[PDB]
């Protein structure tokens, strides 16, 4: 995240941390996701798109830190990884970015309620807040585009929803947005999700509830004036979810 | 009864 404050996951304790195995020893960070329900995280599916191996990724639940222990975080195994079908990359969009992770313990069983895990709220179908809504994002990713380390403390931000004509205005992004996406900027272009923030929660309070509005996916460069960040339209994708979880 | 059921989404505790 570019700007923003550090944070402790007990400010979003629906954030889900999911790393890479490589049995050469090192375990490596690779994109955020948020918990659903007990069993069940989203995340992004271009963050497996390269490398669907289940078996080679871990999930942390109630981590503040990213490569050092948080006290009171549970570890879990993919037990099933599940893709869009039509997902698809052009020169910058990811369209149907999505995907479902069900997760297991070593002792089998799924998330428990905690003051650092707590499952998001999702949207009921078709509805979102309107524009100008500040919602708020949260991850490991970049805190400057030219960084090549993610920072080790969690960090939060918040930007406010704009429109899709003006996030299509041919100076944005034109057609590369559709009405499955949203645009979500700072006003002053100063912060903003960034590589490494992929897959985490854009939170909105929609109906008196705190709910997973938009899971970060693309943005050309970080916090840069006229290329807001877009995210996964949640509110569009609600069948594809219940069919699945 | 189960501890699921303490799971209120969207709450910060
Ligand atoms: N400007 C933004 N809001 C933005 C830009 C880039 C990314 N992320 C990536 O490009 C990315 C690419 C591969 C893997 C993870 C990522 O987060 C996320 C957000």
């Amino acid at each position: 995240i570019i700007g923003g404050e550090f944070t402790t996951i007990e400010n979003q304790p629906w954030f889900a941390a999911i790393y890479r195995r490589h049995r050469g020893g090192s375990v490596t960070y690779v994109c955020g996701g948020s918990l659903m329900s007990p069993c069940w995280v989203i995340s992004a599916t271009h963050c497996f798109i390269d490398y669907p191996k289940k078996e080679d990724y871990i999930v942390y639940l109630g981590r503040s830190r990213l490569n050092s222990n948080t006290q009171g975080e549970m570890k879990f195994e993919v037990e099933n990884l599940i893709l869009h079908k039509d997902y698809s990359a052009d020169t910058l969009a990811h369209h149907n970015d999505i995907a479902l992770l069900k997760i297991r313990s070593k002792e089998g069983r799924c998330a428990q309620p905690s003051r650092t895990i707590q499952t998001i709220c999702l949207p009921s179908m078709y509805n979102d807040p309107q524009f100008g809504t500040s919602c708020e994002i949260t991850g490991f990713g970049k805190e400057a585009s030219t960084d090549y380390l993610y920072p080790e403390q969690l960090k939060m931000t918040v930007v406010k929803l704009i429109s899709h004509r003006e996030c299509q205005q041919p100076h944005y992004y034109g057609s590369e947005v559709t009405t499955k996406m949203l645009c979500a900027a700072d006003p002053q272009w100063k912060t903003d999700s960034c590589q490494g923030d992929s897959g985490g929660p854009l939170v909105c309070s929609l109906q008196g509830r705190m709910t997973l509005t938009g899971i970060v996916s693309w943005g050309r460069g970080c916090a840069l004036k006229d290329k807001p960040g877009v995210y996964t339209r949640v509110s569009h994708f609600l069948p594809w979810i219940r069919s699945h979880t | 009864p189960p501890e699921e059921l303490k799971f209120q989404c969207g709450q910060k505790t």
